[PDB]
Order: C-alpha cells, then sequence, then structure tokens
RNA sequence: GCAGUGGGGAAUAUUGCACAAUGGGCGCAAGCCUGAUGCAGCCAUGCCGCGUGUAUGAAGAAGGCCUUCGGGUUGUAAAGUACUUUCGCGGGGAGGAAGGGAGCGACGAGCUCAUUGACGUUACCCGCGAAGUAGCACCGGCUAACUCCGUGCCAGCAGCCGCGGUAAUACGGAGGGUGCAAGCGUUAAUCGGAAUUACUGGGCGUAAAGCGCACGCAGGCGGUUUGUUAAGUCAGAUGUGAAAUCCC
C-alpha cells in the first residue's frame, strides 16, 4: 500500500474500537520491529508470526475498564511529507505519559530510549 | 480556606413588556489554591446578589486539576462553542502567562507556571467554560496506567 | 493627498453654501479647492466666520464632515489668505487664534 | 515622576500616605477625610475595577514611581517562584531611595530620590545615583564621606538615633552607615496594601 | 602597504589605541588584518599600559609590515 | 565536476549534449523538485551515441558553449 | 563640493572660529598644505536630571475652582521664605594626545628638557548671587474629567454608535475637574492584530466556492524481491563563511 506502517497502525485503532481479540496485519521487519515497542511499552499484550503461506502478524490486543489501552495513535511522518526531529526536537507525548516510536541509526527507539542514545531521527507516530 | 475573584460583571438588559427590567450576570472563580477550581455565573438584580449567588454556584461546581510542579501535566485545547482555548505546561519561573479570564481560573487553580492562550471566539463567558472543561481532560500518569 | 503628505496648498474655485443631510439642517461653510495635487476636491471652513474670497488659496489638512457628503478634508485656518478666528476664546489650537493680551 | 501635590493622594486613597509631614496633625487627611476636588464630600460610588486600580494607586503611590516600570517589576515578581504578592513589595523595596528612607537618610522616598541623584548616597563604596537601583543584601548603604557635612542629612541622622529599624535592616547612626540584611516579606511590611487585589487588576 | 598603526576606539572620555597590522589604504578604523597588542593614553584603565607581544609583531616585521612613528615608540617600549 | 545525464542528441560531430536531471527541495515549500540541464560535452572518438548514459567533469572549455568532456559510458542504451 | 541666497513649500540654521591633537599628501629632514576634522552660533526637533514649579507651610480669617449649598478643593496662602539651584558676574581653566624645536647620541635608535590650551577659552571646579514667565486641549460613551445658567431640532456638536423639540454633564458661557508638565493633543507616514490566501493556521450540500460528462498527454503518486551505482539524501573533517548585524 500507499504507506505499509500507517496501514498496520491504523488496523490496529480499527481493532481495538471493535474490541478484538487478535489482528492481522502483513509481516515487515520494520512493522516488527516496531510492534516490539508497543508490546514493552505496555500498549500490546504481544504478537507472534502467522501465515499458511504469506507472512502475518498476529498482534494481540488488550482491554481494561474506562479507556483502552492505546486512545490515540496515528503516524505524524507520512511518504508526502517525511519529518526529521534533531536530539533537542523528540516531542514528549502527553507529558510523557504516552510515547513516540522514532527512526535512528541506532534502530527503533522511543522518545526516551532515544534520548537516552542520544540521537534522533524520522518521528514514526506518536502513540 | 477558599478564594473568590471577580472575572467580570456585564448590566445585561432585555426589552421587556412593560419597559426594561435590568439583571446583572457576574463570573466568580473560588479556589483554595492546591488543587481545586470552581466557576460559578449566577444573575441577580442586584450586583452583589448576583456576585454572591454566583460564588454559591462556583463552589457547587468544582473540579480537581492534577497540579505537578505548579504546573499542568499534557498540553491540552478546549474547544467551547465559537471559542478556544489552549494550554501548555512550563518549567518553574514562567509565571501564569494567560487571559485574566483564564489566569484567574488558573491562579486560584493553583497553577504556578502555564502557557495559554485563546482562539476563535473570545467570549468571557464562553473562554472561562472552555477553561474548566480542559482542566477536566487532564490525565496523570497513574490515571493513564490504572485505567490502561 | 496624493503623495500622502500631511497638507497640502490649493487655490479656491468658488466659496459657497452648502446645507447638511437628513438628520441636520444649516448653512456650512464649503469651498471647491484645486490642490497643487492636481485634484479639485471640496473643503469645510472651520468656525463661526472666515475670510476666504475666489483667489483665497489655503492649505488642505484632511477630515470627513459627517454632514456633507463628499467634504472628505478640512481648511487649516491660521495659514496663508485664511484668518485665523477672532475673538477665539476657546478652539485657539485650532482655527489659529492668537492669544490676546 | 509626579512631582506634586501629595498631601492630596493620601485622602483620594482613603488611607494615610506618608509623603511628609504625615506624623504631624498638619497632614490634610488628619483636618478633613476625604478625596481633593469638589466631589470629595458626596458619597462614592466603587465598583470591582474600582477598588482593584483605586489599590495599586496607592501601592504605586507610597514609592512613588511611574506606572511603567512599577508595571515592569510586577511582570518580573509575577515571573520568579514563590507567591506574586510577596516578591512584589520585595522588589519595590529594594530599590535604593527607597532603602534610604528606610534607613533614615531622608525623611521621605522623595527627599530619598533626591539624595541618591546628588550622588549623596553610595553603596559599598562606590557611589550610586540611581532611585531605581535593586540593592541586594549584605549590601552596605551609607552616606558620602563629603555628604556627612549638610545640614539636612546632620539633622536626619540626628532624628534617627533611638528610632528603632526593620527587621530586614540595620543602620548605625554613628558611623552613618547603614546594611541590607535580607529582603522583607509581607509580615515584616505593614502597608495599607492588599497584595490580593492588585494583582487581579494586572489580570484583567 | 602593509602598516602596523593605532586603531583608536577613541570615545567621549575613552581613548585607547589598538596597535593593529593593516594595509595603509584601509581607514584609521577599519577592517583591520589582525590586532598585536593595545596602548592606553592615560593607562587608567588597567595597571597594564600596553601589551605588545613582541612574538606576534615579529612575524610582520621582516614580512612587509611597517611600524608608524608613534608606534615604533610603543613597540621598541615592549 | 562529475555530471551524471543522458545523449539526447548525437548531430554535431565530436560534440554530445547530456541532459542532467538532478533533485532540489524547494526554499519555500521544501518539497523536491525536478530540473534538468543540458551540457554539450566533448566526444573527439565520437564512441556516445544517442541514449547513453555517460559522466561528465570539467575540462579545458574546448569552446564557449563546451567546457565538459566524456570519461565513461555507465550503461548501453536507454532512449 | 562646503557655507550661503532666491524660488517652491506646511517646513529645516552661523556667507561664524581655528589647527595645537588625531589622520592624510609631499620632503632625508626642516617644513609646507589639510573649513578631512576639531569647536562655537541659530532652532526645545528629539532624548536625559527641573514647562506652567520644587521643598516648606495655619484644625486653615481672604481669592480662584467645584458643590447634593451641608460642604468640599486648590492648601509657597491663593503672602512670604529658602531651595534642585537655575540665569548673570569674577577667577582658574581639562583632555578623555604629545611632539615639532633645542641639549646628549653619527641632527639614526633611544634618553632628557622647554614652549604652546582649548579649536587662535567650551566643559568642569571655586567664589558671588537675584526667585526670577506660564498655557493649551479636553470633561456622553470609547477617553481619565461636573453642574448651574443661556439657547432650545433653534443655534450647534459628531471618528463610530448618536445628542438637542424647557431638567441636554456631547450646543455657547461660567465655577470646578482631567491631561500635558511645552508636552500633550492633532495631522501625516510605516508594522501586526487577519488563521480574512491559513507552509505553521483555513474552506467549497444551503452562507463566497468543484470543473456538465467521458476520456486522455505531461506531471504527481504507485505492489513485491535481489544486486551494482549512489546522483538526491544523511554523517565526519577542512576551506570560506565578506566586514557589519540578527541572537546571547
Amino acid at each position: 500500500m500507499q504507506d505499509p506502517i500507517a496501514d498496520m497502525l491504523t488496523r490496529i485503532r480499527n481493532g481495538q474500537a471493535a474490541n478484538k481479540a487478535a489482528v492481522t496485519m502483513p509481516s515487515s521487519k520494520l512493522k516488527v520491529a516496531i510492534a516490539n515497542v508497543l508490546k514493552e511499552e505496555g500498549f500490546i499484550e504481544d504478537f507472534k508470526v502467522e501465515g499458511d503461506t504469506k507472512p502475518e502478524l498476529e498482534l494481540t490486543l488488550k482491554y481494561f475498564q474506562g479507556k483502552a489501552v492505546v486512545e490515540s495513535i496515528q503516524r505524524v511522518s507520512r511518504p508526502g511529507l517525511r519529518i526529521y526531529k534533531r536530539k533537542d526536537e523528540l516531542p514528549k507525548v502527553m507529558a510523557g505519559l504516552g510515547i513516540a516510536v522514532v527512526s535512528t541509526s541506532k534502530g527503533v527507539m522511543t522518545d526516551r530510549a532515544a534520548r537516552q542514545a542520544g540521537l534522533g531521527g524520522e518521528i514514526i507516530c506518536y502513540v | 480556606e477558599l478564594q473568590e475573584k471577580l472575572i467580570a460583571v456585564n448590566r445585561v438588559s432585555k426589552t421587556v413588556k412593560g419597559g426594561r427590567i435590568f439583571s446583572f450576570t457576574a463570573l466568580t472563580v473560588v479556589g483554595d489554591g492546591n488543587g481545586r477550581v470552581g466557576f460559578g455565573y449566577g444573575k441577580a438584580r442586584e450586583v452583589p446578589a448576583a456576585i454572591q449567588k454566583a460564588m454559591e454556584k462556583a463552589r457547587r461546581n468544582m473540579i480537581n486539576v492534577a497540579l505537578n510542579n505548579g504546573t499542568l501535566q499534557h498540553p491540552v485545547k478546549g474547544v467551547h462553542t465559537g471559542s478556544r482555548v489552549f494550554m501548555q505546561p512550563a518549567s518553574e519561573g514562567t509565571g501564569i502567562i494567560a487571559g485574566g479570564a483564564m489566569r484567574a481560573v488558573l491562579e486560584v487553580a493553583g497553577v504556578h507556571n502555564v502557557l495559554a492562550k485563546a482562539y476563535g471566539s473570545t467570549n468571557p463567558i464562553n473562554v472561562v467554560r472552555a477553561t474548566i472543561d480542559g482542566l477536566e481532560n487532564m490525565n496523570s500518569p497513574e490515571m493513564v496506567a490504572a485505567k490502561r | 493627498a496624493l503623495e500622502a503628505c500631511p497638507q497640502k496648498r490649493g487655490v479656491c474655485t468658488r466659496v459657497y453654501t452648502t446645507t447638511p443631510k437628513k438628520p441636520n439642517s444649516a448653512l456650512r461653510k464649503v469651498c471647491r479647492v484645486r490642490l497643487t495635487n492636481g485634484f479639485e476636491v471640496t473643503s469645510y471652513i472651520g468656525g463661526e466666520g472666515h475670510n476666504l474670497q475666489e483667489h483665497s488659496v489655503i492649505l488642505i489638512r484632511g477630515g470627513r464632515v459627517k454632514d456633507l457628503p463628499g467634504v472628505r478634508y478640512h481648511t487649516v485656518r491660521g495659514a496663508l489668505d485664511c484668518s485665523g478666528v477672532k475673538d477665539r476664546k476657546q478652539a485657539r489650537s485650532k482655527y489659529g487664534v492668537k492669544r490676546p493680551k | 515622576r509626579y512631582l506634586g501635590p501629595k498631601l492630596k493622594l493620601s485622602r483620594r486613597e482613603g488611607t494615610d500616605l506618608f509623603l511628609k509631614s504625615g506624623v504631624r496633625a498638619i497632614d490634610t487627611k488628619c483636618k478633613i477625610e476625604q478625596a481633593p476636588g469638589q466631589h470629595g464630600a458626596r458619597k462614592p460610588r466603587l465598583s470591582d475595577y474600582g477598588v482593584q486600580l483605586r489599590e495599586k494607586q496607592k501601592v504605586r503611590r507610597i514609592y512613588g514611581v511611574l506606572e511603567r516600570q512599577f508595571r515592569n517589576y510586577y511582570k518580573e515578581a509575577a515571573r520568579l517562584k514563590g507567591n506574586t504578592g510577596e516578591n512584589l513589595l520585595a522588589l519595590l523595596e529594594g530599590r535604593l531611595d527607597n532603602v534610604v528612607y528606610r534607613m533614615g537618610f531622608g525623611a521621605t522616598r522623595a527627599e530619598a530620590r533626591q539624595l541618591v541623584s546628588h550622588k549623596a548616597i553610595m553603596v559599598n563604596g562606590r557611589v550610586v545615583n540611581i532611585a531605581s537601583y535593586q540593592v541586594s543584601p549584605n549590601d552596605v548603604v551609607s552616606i558620602r564621606e563629603k555628604a556627612k557635612k549638610q545640614s539636612r542629612v546632620k539633622a536626619a541622622l540626628e532624628l534617627a538615633e533611638q528610632r528603632e529599624k526593620p527587621t530586614w535592616l540595620e543602620v548605625d547612626a554613628g558611623k552613618m552607615e547603614g546594611t541590607f540584611k535580607r529582603k522583607p516579606e509581607r509580615s515584616d511590611l505593614s502597608a495599607d496594601i492588599n497584595e490580593h487585589l492588585i494583582v487581579e487588576l494586572y489580570s484583567k | 602597504m602593509v602598516t602596523i598603526r593605532l586603531a583608536r576606539h577613541g570615545a567621549k572620555k575613552r581613548p585607547f589605541y589598538q596597535v593593529v597590522v593593516a594595509d595603509s589604504r584601509n581607514a584609521r578604523n577599519g577592517r583591520f588584518i589582525e590586532r598585536v597588542g593595545f596602548f592606553n593614553p592615560i593607562a587608567s584603565e588597567k595597571e597594564e599600559g600596553t601589551r605588545l607581544d613582541l612574538d606576534r609583531i615579529a612575524h610582520w616585521v621582516g614580512q612587509g609590515a611597517t611600524i608608524s612613528d608613534r608606534v615604533a615608540a610603543l613597540i621598541k617600549e615592549v | 565536476r562529475t555530471l551524471q545525464g543522458r545523449v539526447v542528441s548525437d548531430k554535431m560531430e565530436k560534440s554530445i549534449v547530456v541532459a542532467i536531471e538532478r533533485f532540489v527541495k524547494h526554499p519555500i515549500y521544501g518539497k523536491f523538485i525536478k530540473r534538468t540541464t543540458k551540457l554539450h560535452v566533448h566526444d573527439e572518438n565520437n564512441e556516445c551515441g544517442i541514449g547513453d548514459v555517460v559522466e561528465i567533469r570539467e575540462c579545458r572549455p574546448l569552446s564557449k558553449t563546451k567546457s565538459w568532456t566524456l570519461v565513461r559510458v555507465v550503461e548501453k542504451a536507454v532512449l
């Protein structure tokens, strides 16, 4: 598709809306790299590689009483207009309550993770 | 104890059948200064009658702003009617930089430092609401962690 | 003012009188002036009495008269042939009237 | 500064401000208690904006300062940490001309402002002729060695004897010197000012 | 012609010359090549009247840089 | 300077025009913009033909319009 | 070209003094030239410590101001006196720069010494010393500051909303008050508020606004995997980063 990352993000923003147990999404090293921070931060239970012939990423979403584990989640860096932030440009999503995934040379990390490493990159999306 | 602040008072006049009946309105802000706020807007024939009645209503409808080091948690943009209000936390030594309608509500709120601005409609009655509404949508890490 | 100048001179063409609009009624004194700018506009004549003839030549200030639709300029009394008001005890700063001894 | 009838501002503010002969029973406020003009006898009808306005008024009148700097110092005190109201008086009370007054070198802030401008006042050795000078703690403010002869200060300091000084200060009539201990709190200052009313006004 | 003269910072009640090596064409207070020291006629601001920095000028001297009459006196004083 | 382009013409003798293209961001918007330029490179050996994407380097101005010369041919043909 | 004249215009100045200093041209040097410049004069045009005053001063008997006519206000008295201390007079007289010259030394380096002070005398310091003008705009709302009298949709006010037909605080006058404290008002000119072109900040069913439709060129965008190049992009170092400034 146009922007696979945005698709995945949306396909998850959708699954949570309908309170779905798990959601499929075409596999991809980059995608997996992302799903890695979502599970560590606590946005998702985890994930697993599924698919008889086609590689998929069965994502197991979790919920709680009141609000969903992931209220908001959207991509800020699209193919139409890429964005890059410096070590001091990394914005703290919701005073830190939430985090943002960035793609740097050191690898895919969050605001705090990237802030510690001391590097900046393309702001994948905010959650 | 609780502290009050008079935002503004309007004469207000309507053409009632038989002449002109005057009714004064008044915006009051009740707050202790450690995390609670209260907005009141009652009417009355006399100015003081409205002021008192307002303070009573302000104390009846209070909110609990989760202050953090004399500031707020995360930025918020409330949009009441045509009016609009934005808020953004700031380090110490900043000072409540905002409108009198918002500042008065922030000062009593306990907020020591904060950056804000009014967009769209700037009605003093619509801005105060948008202000107290944004103070409600405010959340802390414990809330976002517990609710999750 | 064309050149966006504060003031502009001009020779009067005719010193006639005009009547206010609907809400008013009087004989306001005006005069067509041919500013050096190359325009012939009408200016109001402040004061209870003036001494402007055909070859008056007076400096124009710039002010619209709510009463006279068109008169968007006022005459500066106290300059050129435009003699300042006489016995003006109040508005001396305007109309140009020296303070009596 | 305003520079004019000060004995009228007192009544106008309703409170008796100490401009000069506020001690003597000559102070108009003691003889007649009401603002200047002809409408000083009629019953005044103040409003919300009125109390706040007339509030900061007397505040700025006491120290006798312009509305600009008075507003500037407000922004500053409101910027730094701590209660604004408290910080406010702190800065204004830090003014050199003001300090000199509290020290007793001058009969009033007006006269003090004059003494400063006349280079008749020094700070930590070096002389300072700026009334808007912010006096910090541990700073010594004494009279000029050459000004130690002028009868004006000779009579001022003479009366200073036996007279107590503020807790945030400490003068020495003998050496005609003085020290600015620390920043005075609202508790130390007993001014007829409601720091909470002056702040609301600037809020608008 | 590269010359080494004094650059007057001259100000109302503030006479300070900057012995600098610059082209003769350039103005007295124009763009200079490089400062080698300073000069205080009254020597009131600081106790150190002048700081020639011999080694520095010692380079221009021979490179084609000529020193004026006045500056030469200060330089010679080292 | 080495520039990469295409041989859009081989009409002249010992003279071939190379259409070099580049991508630069807009000074205001910032979005990438396409811009090309025709350069008359020298080719004494008349080796390069139309459709050849060769490299261009700065050399002694053979003429007023020619100040570049053929260095190496990247590919074979892409009309 | 400098000063200046006349004309124009709403309108902008001494046809003044002088070279010692700094700097520049020529000469080995002596030295010469230099209204470049250094100053003074005229005009508050502006800014800084004092426009119509500053400080002092009688439970306050006069005058100006206001007034619900009870009162209140201006409170050096509205008299005087002293003042920050102006102005003015006398004396000294700055550089915030020292040589030119002369003596020693090879009139070279260096050292030493003398003359010349303001610019062919200002500033500042010291001494003496008289209190020594004052007015305009405005007071319905925005604009901070009140009524009486006269007049009466009458005369007049007005940037906008308006006001005046016998009680008008917006007309004219008077008492009083506010502002300016020669500034303040006023006139003219430049910037933003306007997220009302909106990249950050926007809209198009009915408020201004989608092409009548189809199709199609350029262009924009475009599934997946691998390799080379790597031009774009990104990174390190280095050169320039005109100077000045923006920012601190």
